[PDB]
């Protein structure tokens, strides 16, 4: 079990971790979240009391290194940073531990929600979509905006999620318009599995990746980006058996974990619609059809 | 965008446009069948690909062996449009290429944009206007080149036949419109005004007869009063 210490907490903010979240005061007596799950991905992210514009974060992996939070008050607002030498982080965290000034980690131990909803999820690869190499966690916040939106502004700042475009060159093969365009197969399969992502595995990454950022951040592009990769599967004839099932899986936990009063901006309705009552894979989604219509019938 | 009442002259002017109507693509008649059932037999087609300054129709025929033992043929039909459209522009000198193309109606514009990905620099567009292209059919040298034809097979027509020497280009398309919509309304009728009058002729090379500028004026306004008339006879008025 790891800990991400804080210097102090200035300023009075709602944090999150994971799915939790709770309220610091301001110049309360807090110094970080303790008994954090080893074995999984994380983020800690952040809304400030008097501004809530700007939900902002850090996904990290515990065993990539010793992080704390300092908060800035240049910049305003609580950083992710690294300690170096392990000896000193130790002999600070161990203090703090001993006076009680932490949260815990609040794991139920009937709860797989966290890992349900990061199964797919690697700290490589979020680097790789968050173009920041000095750190090894990575920060996003509610305004970023994807490489597709700087191509319909700053390109450091950018989340380089896997363009998808049904109505592009690379989606639809020379002679095969009409069949390319209403069953997507090839460009799941061939372009994206085969071609791009290796494996579904690393699909099923960048989409738990996207919702991820799109609940927790307001994150429109990253919503977006969640849609277009359901939508695409469900859109393709042609899927292996053991990717449906999972997909099934992975959108049952994500449906669930959706605060229900967030639903009428997280979800578009088209798109759900088309996947569960008009797609190839109308009848493969057992377990979101049932959840979704149960819980958010007025959408559908 | 879409293309309304309020930027109407842009059809006019000197980029080059296309409008193009599939509802002649895919024709059928239906019919009962031995066993009582109904079954359809399908008929040659057209595309209507006109162009609304110069008058030129490049009309591709549809020879019923296209739909031989394919299914969903209605929307077949709008992919097969769509790819005959894009070979139509890839067969023009670039300098020819249309800039738009217009559609008349919506459903075609996914399929030609797919088609048209090639060419990002042309617009695929729709229109808010109901162009009563659908009649093109009751043309009797059209209707007669798409029944006859054998096999594949793509006609040029000039629409307008020689009216460009004696009016613009914005009202030779109105003329074509109000003609067009009489025959959709009532084609015996509208016929029957066009022909009456046995020493107007239709010149071999034209479609539509040789009518004086007065002539014209007297056609045009019984059209008018034909597409009024329907009009009452239809809603009681
Ligand atoms: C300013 N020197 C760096 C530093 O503060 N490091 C650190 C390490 C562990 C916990 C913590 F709260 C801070």
């Amino acid at each position: 079990m790891n800990t991400v210490p804080f210097t102090s907490a200035p300023i009075e903010v709602t944090i999150g971790i994971d799915q939790y979240s709770f309220n610091v005061k301001e110049n309360q007596p807090f110094h970080g979240i303790k008994d954090i799950p080893i074995g999984h991905v994380h983020v800690i992210h952040f809304q400030h009391a008097d501004n809530s514009s700007m939900r902002y974060g850090y996904w990290f992996d515990c065993r990539m290194g010793n992080f704390y939070i300092q908060y800035d008050p240049k910049d305003g607002l609580y950083k992710m940073m690294e300690e170096r030498d392990g000896a000193k982080f130790e002999n600070i965290v161990h203090n703090f531990k001993e006076r009680q000034m932490m949260v815990s980690y609040p794991k139920i131990d009937e709860d797989d929600t966290w890992y349900n909803l990061t199964e797919f999820v690697q700290m490589d690869k979020i680097r790789k979509i968050v173009r920041k190499d000095e750190n090894q966690f990575s920060y996003v916040d509610s305004s970023m905006t994807t490489v597709q939106e700087n191509e319909l502004s700053d390109p450091a700042h950018s989340l380089n999620y896997t363009v998808i475009n049904f109505k592009s060159r690379e989606a639809i093969r020379p002679g095969h318009e009409m069949e390319d365009f209403l069953d997507k197969s090839y460009y799941l399969n061939t372009v994206m599995l085969q071609g791009i992502f290796k494996n579904s595995s690393n699909y099923f990454g960048e989409l738990q990746f996207a919702f991820l950022n799109a609940m927790f951040f307001g994150n429109y592009g990253s919503s977006l980006q969640w849609h277009a990769m359901i939508e695409l599967i469900c859109s393709s004839a042609t899927v292996p058996k053991h990717m449906l099932d999972k997909l099934d899986e992975i959108l049952y936990y994500q449906i669930k974990t959706l605060p229900e009063q967030y639903s009428d901006i997280l979800l578009n309705e088209r798109v759900w619609n088309i996947c569960l009552y008009s797609s190839f894979q109308k009848n493969s989604l057992h377990n979101t059809e049932k959840i979704m219509e149960n819980k958010y019938p007025e959408l559908l | 965008g879409a293309m309304n009442s309020s930027n109407y002259a842009e059809l006019f002017n000197n980029d080059i446009k296309l409008f193009v109507d599939d509802t002649n693509v895919y024709r059928v008649t239906v019919h009962k069948t031995f066993e009582g059932n109904v079954a359809t037999k399908a008929i040659n087609g057209c595309i209507f690909t006109l162009n609304p300054k110069t008058g030129h129709l490049f009309l591709k025929i549809i020879h019923t062996s296209v739909w031989a033992g394919q299914k969903r043929l209605s929307q077949l039909a709008k992919w097969k449009t769509a790819e005959e459209v894009s070979a139509l522009v890839r067969s023009l000198p670039k300098e020819e290429q249309p800039k738009q193309i217009i559609v008349t109606r919506k459903a075609m514009l996914d399929p030609l944009e797919v088609h048209m990905l090639d060419f990002p620099n042309i617009a695929i567009r729709p229109t808010e206007l109901r162009l009563p292209f659908s009649a093109a059919m009751s043309i009797d040298k059209l209707s007669d080149v798409v029944m006859k034809a054998t096999e594949p097979q793509m006609v040029l027509f000039n629409i307008y036949d020689d009216w460009l020497d004696r009016i613009s280009s914005y009202t030779a398309f109105s003329r074509l419109t109000l003609l067009l919509r009489a025959l959709k309304t009532n084609e015996e009728s509208a016929k029957m005004i066009l022909l009456s009058d046995p020493t107007i002729t239709i010149k071999s090379y034209h479609l539509w007869p040789s009518f004086t500028d007065e002539q014209w004026i007297t056609i045009e306004s019984q059209m008018r009063d034909l597409i009024l008339t329907e009009y009452g006879r239809k809603y009681n008025v």
